[PDB]
Parts: structure tokens; C-alpha cells; sequence
């Protein structure tokens, strides 16, 4: 049916769609493992802090991790910045977040999710 | 690059991998963690290049740590050389812009 | 009762749950206008052509509008650029994308779309 | 600020529009946006132009100034050449992109 676990950074809480989604088993700390395999959608905006605000002169990137291998690699002069894509996906794939330094993002209206993808069978 | 490590890169992409690459090429630097690429980001005398970051460096140039010395711009520590357990003794003792001399 | 439609490039066709989706009521422009009211997820990936195939310098932008007022600008240096994030929005808005160069833009792999978003009230 | 226009923006974003296209009148200072919204900083050298591409945030290159006008300026404005001869008077130098023609005082 339809699972979209999406993730506040600022409560650090997973609001979901059912109790214990078909399609994730997620986790607390923001990652989460794929449960069904098939078609996804990689979702959320991502709010810096204020250029004024950072302290290392460290790039502003955002990378998407399946497993252990790169999946997405976002990098913009600290403005915001959405995520996500299509993917399909095998069982069991790990996927999460990683950013050169925690310091410099915005935890209020930071959020981040996936959704399972319904067939697309029809055109015009 | 050496025997008992690791070449990785060509040209400016050089670098020292271990079984923490090294990139060999002065004032080129480690680009990411993993050292994938080779940055540049020189420095001054006295001077190491600190890279704060987790996927992608970003580069303060902070001066040299005590003990040790940097005369060139690449931006690296390099321990003063102890002339005492070499052999001679120390004519100047060193500082952050020299390294030690040495008495024949 | 999920509404998910997908606009590509290469084709120029979009694929869909439903051959009518209650939700919009799409434009083969690319654009979109919807029929129905509530959360919406804008999606999508935009792939530049390389740095070496430009032709002028007008820098990489990418905007999102609602009827006429903007509501998403983005910009990198020209390398791979999701787009869109979490709205709600009412019956007959008119949401597209505007570009700084049609030029920029390599036709393949680029794609964006919207769905409905089913209400997620439980939390972790 | 100017005969057939009302002043817009203060300071470096200064801008006369007219008819509604602006023009920032800070010198080295021009258009970033269509509707000149707000004015960037892009100098040039003489004897070039500035072009801007773009449909929603302008590029900048310095091209060069096309030929029968000339620029003696950073700001990166083709100005045109005096054609006295049209206007009254004959012409001591031709002129050239970086610098503007001169016209003979005597007759
Ligand atoms: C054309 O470019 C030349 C570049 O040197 C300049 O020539 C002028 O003409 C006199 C001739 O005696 C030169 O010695 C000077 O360099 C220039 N005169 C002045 C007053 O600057 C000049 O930049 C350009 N000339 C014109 C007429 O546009
Ligand atoms: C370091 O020692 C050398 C050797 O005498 C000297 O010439 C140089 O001035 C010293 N620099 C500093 C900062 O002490
Ligand atoms: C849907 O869009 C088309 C665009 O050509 C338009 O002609 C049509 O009237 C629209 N449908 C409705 C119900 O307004
Ligand atoms: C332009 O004007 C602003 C005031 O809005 C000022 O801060 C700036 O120094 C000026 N010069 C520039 C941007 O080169």
C-alpha cells in the first residue's frame, strides 16, 4: 500500500504512514534498511545554516549513501538544497545521509524520506 | 613513490596509500577522506594545511605545531631532525620556519 | 487511489498511474495543473550537458513557479540537480519550471513529476 | 535621473527605467536580472561590450565593442562614434574602439 516514512531532523522522529511500514524498517538516528525491494523515491530539502553562522571553511556537500557504496553527491554555495531521485532498490539496502561536517545544517525544517513508487503503466 | 607502500594516481593525482594516502605532488593535498583525489592549497613557511571535512576537504592553513617545522609552501609538519641520536650536535636548534643544523 | 505522474525529457510523454489522474490535469508542455487540493511532493532530476559543450555564460539556474510567483531556485555548477520538496497547494495552480538556457539542458535521464502525498499521522 | 525615465534603486542598484528594460547607471555596474531587479558588479576594459545570457540570472563575458562605436570606459557601454561629417563638422582622427573620434575646430 502506500509506506511514506518521512524524517523531521529536528524532532528526530520518523512520521509514518503505518505502524510497521511494508516497505522500511527504519531507524532513530535518521537511516534506515530497505524491507521490499522495487521502484523508490528519495525526498527532502536540506536548510544550511547562514554563511555568516559557519565556522570551518569546510565545501557545503550533501551525499546519499546506499550500503557503502555513493548513490547521490548534492554540493551548493549554502543555499538550500533538495534530495532524492528515483531508484530501484534490492532488499535490505542501507540508506542514509552523509555530510562533511553536522555543524553547519539547520535541524529545524530539515527533512528527508522515501516513498514506494505505484506503477506507472499508463502515457500521455 | 616506495617499497613498502602504495602508489595510487599519476602526474598530480600522486600519492603514498598504506595497506591514509599521501599525496606526493608539493602543495597537492588529500582532496577527500579516502584521498581519491589530489587538492591544492598551498601554504607558507611554517605552516602544516589542516582539512576539516568528512566527504569533501575543506583547507585552513594553521601554522606549524611545536617540535616540528615547514620551510617550503607544500604545508607539511616535518619532526626536526635530532642530530643528537645521529651522530652530531645541534649547532641552531630549530623553530617552526627552520629545522635544526647539524655539526660535523 | 494513489495519483503519481512522471514527465521525461527523451520521450516528452508522461507516465501515469491512471490515464486520467483526478489530481492534474497535465500540459504535454511539461507543465502541470492540478485538480485537487492537499500535500503535494514536487520530484525529479535535472542532468546538465558537460562544461565543455556550453556555449554561453549564463550560469546553471533552475526555477519552480506556482501560477505566476516563483517558488523554488536552484543553481550548481552544472552537475546533477534534484529538485522540488514538500508543498500544499489548492485547486488550479499552475506549477513548471523556468531555465536560464534551454541549452543547458541534456534531454536524457531529466525528469520531474508530483505526487499526492498520503497523510502520514503515526511518528517513530 | 534621466529625461524619459524615473529613477529606481539606491546607491550601486541605481537604475533609470524607461517606456519598462533599465539601465544601471553606476559605472562598471549593469543588469543582473531581466527586469534589473537588482545591479551586479562585471568591468570591462575599452573597447568592449557586455554581454549577458541568460533568461533568469544573467552570465557576463567581456566582448568586445562592435564596430562603428567605441568604449573609453570600464563601465562596458558601447557609446557610438561622432559622425561630424552628418552633424557639422569634419573629423581630425577617425577613431578607433578604445578611444573616440576627433573633429577639426577650425572650420
Ligand atoms: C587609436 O589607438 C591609438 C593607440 O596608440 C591611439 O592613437 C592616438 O593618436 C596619437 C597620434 O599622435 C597617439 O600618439 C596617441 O596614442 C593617441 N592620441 C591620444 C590623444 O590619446 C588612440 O588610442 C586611438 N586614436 C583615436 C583617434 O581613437
Ligand atoms: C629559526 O631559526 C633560524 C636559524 O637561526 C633563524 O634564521 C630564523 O630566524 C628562526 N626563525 C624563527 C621564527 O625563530
Ligand atoms: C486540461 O488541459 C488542456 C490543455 O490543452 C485544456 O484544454 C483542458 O481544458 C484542461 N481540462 C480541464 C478540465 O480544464
Ligand atoms: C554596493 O552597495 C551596498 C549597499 O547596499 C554596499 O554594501 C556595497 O559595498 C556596494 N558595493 C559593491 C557591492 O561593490
Amino acid at each position: 500500500e502506500s509506506c511514506m516514512v518521512k524524517f523531521e531532523l529536528s524532532s528526530s522522529k520518523w512520521h509514518m504512514t503505518s505502524p510497521k511500514p511494508h516497505c522500511v524498517n527504519t531507524t532513530s538516528d535518521g537511516k534506515l534498511k530497505i524491507l521490499q525491494s522495487g521502484t523508490y523515491l528519495i525526498y527532502g530539502q536540506v536548510i544550511p545554516v547562514d554563511k555568516k553562522y559557519i565556522k570551518d571553511n569546510a565545501p557545503f556537500v550533501v551525499q546519499i549513501y546506499k550500503k557503502n557504496d555513493v548513490l547521490q553527491t548534492l554540493m551548493n554555495d549554502f543555499q538550500i538544497l533538495p534530495i532524492g531521485g528515483v531508484y530501484e532498490l534490492h532488499a535490505g539496502d542501507n540508506i542514509y545521509l552523509k555530510f562533511n561536517s553536522k555543524d553547519h545544517i539547520q535541524k529545524t525544517n530539515t527533512y528527508w524520506g522515501i516513498i514506494l513508487m505505484p506503477d506507472l503503466p499508463f502515457i500521455s | 613513490c616506495g617499497p613498502g607502500k602504495v602508489q595510487n594516481g599519476s602526474g598530480n593525482n600522486t600519492r603514498c596509500c598504506s595497506l591514509r594516502c599521501i599525496c606526493v605532488t608539493p602543495e597537492y593535498h588529500c582532496g577527500d577522506p579516502q584521498c581519491k583525489i589530489c587538492k591544492h592549497y598551498p601554504c607558507q613557511p611554517g605552516q602544516r594545511v589542516e582539512s576539516q571535512g568528512d566527504i569533501v576537504f575543506g583547507f585552513r592553513c594553521v601554522a606549524c605545531a611545536m617540535g616540528t617545522f615547514s620551510a617550503g609552501r607544500d604545508g607539511h609538519c616535518r619532526l626536526w631532525t635530532n642530530c643528537s641520536q645521529f651522530g652530531f650536535l645541534t649547532m641552531f636548534p630549530g623553530n617552526k620556519t627552520h629545522n635544526a643544523v647539524c655539526i660535523p
